[PDB]
Order: structure tokens, then sequence, then C-alpha cells
């Protein structure tokens, strides 16, 4: 799934050197983007969507059950008229991103976070450099605007998602030559209000300045795209405990890039089940984070870990791997890993994982591990007092694995909150209603707004008329759209009409076609008796 | 309407013109009623829209027919001959009031226009 955001705003309308508007060049540059991820043989389940800098109502302009028909119409006649509103458009996109989540189970906020139930989004937002307007000034902060929230979001607290990555494309082209081509594999940012809004996200904010710059940005694009598991890490609380070949001093501490979770829909288990402590009785649920607040630490502690647990391939994309190769990617060893935040009654943490390297050294395999893995792996009473540590709910998925043994648990302690399970079903209900009302009117404009206002300076109700673009005036039928010049003559031409008699009369003057005129849709309406057996 | 254009400044041929005239144009209106109920062995806005065209046309022509030349206004043949087309267009308006509004959304030179207002 992607989601072009394409502004078609007033301040779109300058021309670059190549003799096109800034508008022309985006359109051009997804069309080559369409024709260059057509080359992956992985484009048959995607879907394409359309967001502009217009109305709530008039946004969107393909969206859900939009096949690439009306998505290519659209984008095809789209008009840059209008102010730059980023965050309203921001937050439209990222509501019509998160209309069919709260129907299917995706973050059900109820039984861990599961990360094998994907949805992928890409945004591009391809906007002007600066100086974004709001129809009262100049503003720049660029923040997200919260006047009507969808019911059953203020579980997350922010606008984006688990899987949802943000580009950018400024389109810095100059007018008169755009002659820096100094450096030629170098891509830079753009250094505006976006970028942090991007990086908040996951995903850089390129900033073109050439068409060969645009071509490159454009090629290294398409080989971002897969499936969106995007943990942040941090370097608290170890004073960089990486004493192993060298001496620790660095920037690849907060590292938010994404992991590759290919599937063999996904499979996997072993979700990271929340940050805070569940209560047995809580009405209000705490909000969690689009980002969870991993922390790792370096300690060996004995990184074989061998057993018929169920295997996990959770690929992670290399961003901060230095790190990692300045100590010769750790042979034969790892380094555990936990979520902060109280993870569980009374501490600060606890190791669920690490992130051992593979033989190959070419990644990291992020080796999620259960709740509490080296306490259960190595029955005398054992299990029963054991299960009380891990959250309540954390036994669903586990227990499944143990459906690979045998069966000694049961329903009787699998209840997370009596609370929690009310009052989540009529905000599904509520999601599923507005995710309704916004497929239904996305493609129905209906505008019909033409008047000049005239005012005084029949009375307080008169307006005068518009010049309508797609009028098609009846020259057969309505007298009244014959003009002064050509009127005898049309006059002979309609008696004529008339007094012949003919088949299948017609109004229309002369309406020679549409804008398209295909072959096979032509030649389908007629009949040839002919097979060319020869 | 195509005579020999020489009568235009004659009050009684001109008088004589727009009687057929009026005659002609009722006489197309009833042979139109009566063609469009041989026929077919919708068509009724078509021959009201042409109908309401041929008499716009017809308008057109009466009113150019009173500019002065090619290139006194008040005792001359041209004076008669504009009051006499006058009092025709004045009876077509009674007879139908939506060939004026027709005509007046078609438009016609601002010369006539103290000529129709005052004498219509």
């Amino acid at each position: 799934i992607l989601l072009f955001l394409i502004d078609t705003s007033a301040s779109m309308n300058q021309r670059s050197h190549l003799g096109t508007t800034y508008l022309d060049t985006a359109k051009g540059a997804v069309e080559t983007f369409m024709k260059l991820r057509a080359r992956d043989p992985a484009s048959r389940g995607d879907r394409y969507m359309l967001v502009t800098f217009e109305e709530p109502p008039y946004a969107i302009k393909a969206g859900w059950k939009e096949n690439h028909a009306t998505f290519m119409n659209e984008l095809k006649n789209l008009q840059a008229e209008g102010l730059t509103t980023l965050g309203q458009s921001l937050r439209t996109a990222f509501d019509l991103l998160n209309l069919n989540r709260l129907v299917t189970g995706i973050d059900n906020y109820g039984q861990g976070r599961n990360p094998f139930f994907l949805e992928p989004a890409i945004i591009i937002t391809i906007t002007d450099g600066s100086k974004l307007t709001t129809t009262s000034g100049v503003q720049d902060e660029l923040h997200l605007p919260l006047n009507s929230p969808l019911p059953g979001s203020e579980l997350t607290k922010e606008p984006f998602r688990w899987d949802q990555r943000l580009f950018a494309l400024v389109l810095r082209l100059p007018g008169t030559m755009s002659v820096e081509s100094e450096q030629l594999t170098g891509v830079p940012l753009d250094d505006s209000a976006i970028t942090p809004m991007c990086e908040v996200t996951g995903g850089r904010s390129y900033s073109v300045c050439s068409p060969r710059m645009l071509n490159q940005c454009l090629e290294s694009l398409v080989q971002k795209v897969q499936s969106g598991v995007v943990i942040n890490f941090e370097k608290a609380g170890p004073d960089p405990s990486p004493v192993e070949d060298g001496q620790p001093d660095g920037s690849q501490p907060w590292h938010s890039c994404h992991k590759l979770i290919y599937v063999r829909v996904p499979i996997g288990h072993w979700p990271v089940p929340e940050s805070f402590w569940p209560d047995q009785n809580s009405p209000t649920l705490p909000p969690r984070t689009s980002h969870p607040v991993v922390k790792f630490s370096c300690t060996d502690c004995e990184p074989m870990v061998i057993d018929k647990l169920p295997f996990d391939k959770y690929e992670l994309e290399p961003s901060p791997l230095t790190q990692f190769i300045l100590e010769r990617k750790s042979p034969q060893t790892c380094w555990q890993v936990y979520v902060s935040n109280s993870a569980k009654y009374s501490e600060l943490g606890h190791p669920f994982g690490y992130l051992k390297a593979s033989t190959a050294l070419n990644c990291v395999n992020l080796f999620v591990m259960p709740y509490n893995y080296p306490v259960l792996l190595p029955w005398r009473q054992s299990f029963e007092s054991y299960l009380k540590t891990m959250p309540p709910y954390y036994l669903g998925p586990l227990k499944k694995a143990v459906r690979m043994m045998g069966a000694p648990n049961l329903i009787a302690d699998s209840m997370e909150y009596g609370l929690s399970y009310s009052v989540i079903s009529y905000l599904k209900k509520l999601s599923q209603q507005a995710k309704i009302e916004s497929d239904r009117v996305i493609g129905s404009v209906g505008k019909k707004v033409v008047q000049e206002t005239g005012i005084k300076v029949e009375y307080t109700g008169f307006q005068v008329a518009l010049l309508n673009k797609d009028l098609k005036p009846q020259t057969f039928r309505n007298a009244y759209d014959i003009p002064r010049r050509n009127l005898l003559d049309h006059l002979t031409r309609m008696r004529s009409n008339l007094l012949k008699s003919t088949r299948r009369f017609l109004k229309g003057q002369d309406e020679d076609q549409v804008h398209s005129v295909p072959i096979a849709q032509m030649g389908n309406y007629q009949e040839y008796l002919k097979q060319v057996p020869s | 309407l195509r005579c020999d254009q020489r009568v235009h400044r004659c009050p009684p041929l001109m008088d004589i013109t727009l009687h057929m005239l009026n005659g002609y144009l009722l006489a197309s209106k009833a042979y139109l009623s009566a063609h469009l109920k041989e026929t077919e062995q919708t068509r009724e806005e078509l021959k009201n829209a042409l109908l309401a065209a041929q008499d716009s046309a017809a308008v057109q022509i009466l009113l150019e027919i009173c500019l002065p030349t090619e290139e006194d206004n008040l005792l001359c043949n041209l004076r008669e001959v504009q009051c006499l087309i006058c009092c025709l267009l004045h009876q077509m308006y009674i007879a139908d009031p939506n060939i004026a509004k027709l005509v007046h959304f078609q438009g016609y030179p601002c010369e006539l226009l103290p000529l129709t207002v005052a004498g219509i």
C-alpha cells in the first residue's frame, strides 16, 4: 500500500528550468516511480492512494475500493490551486490509513502487540520548499491540528502507527540552469519543517535539485519498501560496555530503523506485550506508543539458546550496524535486550531477547525470545510459581506453543481485565461506521459552487453566474444556446435535421468523440463473419 | 425577407411583406405541428426549439432592416418602415412573450435600442 501525497497548492505553479511547473515534474516522477516499481515482481498486491491539499471532503481523491484506473485519472487532472495546509493533509492521510485497523484486529491494545500483523504504507508528501501558510500568516513549527479525534485514538497518542513511514520530496529545482552537479553519488537532506516529522516516523527526506538527482532519489526510494517493523533502540543503561576488542567512546544509540519481517500473512509468535504494569481492574487504559522504547544491554549471558522453541527470522535493516561491525559483529556472542517503562510489577526492565548476528555476518537476525527465557528453558511445583512474574494476558500466545507438547493450562486464569473488555465493541463499531462514511463520499465531489456574490456596498439574494467548463450546450434542443452570429445557418441546419426523419436522431451539433478512442472498444461492438482458417 | 431589397424603403410594400411574413410564420408552425403527427409510422421539444429560433431569426432580420443605411431620421420612408416593423414586433410579443426574451438573450445592436423601447 502506497499513499502519494501531492499538495497541488498554488505555490506549485512556478516554472522549472526545463519548462514545466513543479506539479508536472511531481506527476512525472510519480509515473516513473510506478514504472520502476512495476519492474519488481511484487507489485501485484499493493494499492495506490492519492491525497491533495484540499478540504476534508475533497482532500482524498482515490482511497479504498479504488482501482488503478480512477487513481491515474484523478492524478492526471490535478490542479495546483490552494494554500499549503500540510498539517491538516497529513492528519487526513493518517486517519485514512487508520480506518480499517480497529476492525480487523491490528493493534487490539488488549492482547500484546503482534508484529506479524502488518499493514505497510509509505507517504511521499511531495510539497514545495518552505513558507507554508494557514490562511492567516506563515508558520514555522508544523504542528498537527487536533480538532476531531477518531473514536479509539487516545490509546496511541500519536497520529502515525507501527508501520507508517514518511519520505519527503521538496523539488528545489532552480529556474535558470540547475548546474549544481558536483557530487555525483550524494543525496543530501532538505533541512525543512518536514524533516523532523519524517525522521520521527523513520524515513528520511530527500532534497531534489536536478533531474539526475531526482532519478537517483527515485531509484534509491524503490529499494526502501518492505514489511514495516520499526523499533527504537537506546544505549541506556550500560555506559557503552562494549569492551570486547577495543575501547568505546557515539551516534549509533537512538536507532529507529525498520525490520524486514518476511513471511514464509506473516508467521511468528512471542510479541512485545506492552510497556506498563496491567492491573486486573483498570477502566482507563494507558496510551501505547507507536515506537516501542526497548533498550539493550551488552552482556554475554549464555548466547547459546538451542531448544524446540518456534523460530523467527525478523530481519533487521542495517542502518546503525557500524557499532556492531567495530566489534567483529560479535562472533558467537550476543547482548540482551529489554523493554523499559515498568515491564513488570516492581522492576526496571526485563530481558526478553537478544540481537545475535548470523553466521554470514550480513545483518542482525533480531532473535525474539519469550518474556523470560533463561528460567523456563532450564515440575516440583515450580512452573506454578514461575507463571506469576509474567503479564497475565501474555499466557495467551505462549500456551499455543505448549500445544506442541501437551495442555496443562486452561481458561481459568485467562482473563486480562474485566473493564478492558467493556467500551471496546462500541469503539470498533464507531470506527467501522466512520470508515464506511469516509469510503462512501470519496469520489463524489458535488461542488455546485458557481456564483459571484454581488454585494450592495431581488435584494440581498442576487448572485451572478460564473463560466462553466463542462456545460455541453444543447444547440438542437435548447434555443438559448444558439448565438447571434451563426443563427440562420444553424436554423437551416436544425430544419434539415428535423425534416430528414432519419434513425437515431440526436440533439448534438457535432460531438466527435471523447479524449480516449480505443480500438478494441470500438471493434467489440461489431460483427465479422470471418475466422482466417488458412 | 430575401426580396429585391428595394422594398425596404417602401412603407406599403413593407407592410404587405410583414403581413405575408406573419401569415407564413403561422403557416410554418401549423405545417410542423401537422408533420410531427404524420411521422414515425423527443421530437416535440425539437420542433419548439426550431420554431423559437425561427421567430428569433425573423425578429433579428426585421431589426436589421431598421438600420438607416449601409454607410432627417423622422420624415422619411425609413421612419414609416421602422414603425411598421415595431408594430409587427409588438404583435409578435403579445402573441408569444418568450420570443422577446429569446431575442433579448441573443441581443441586437444598440442603434435599435431607443427605437424598440419607444416604439413597442
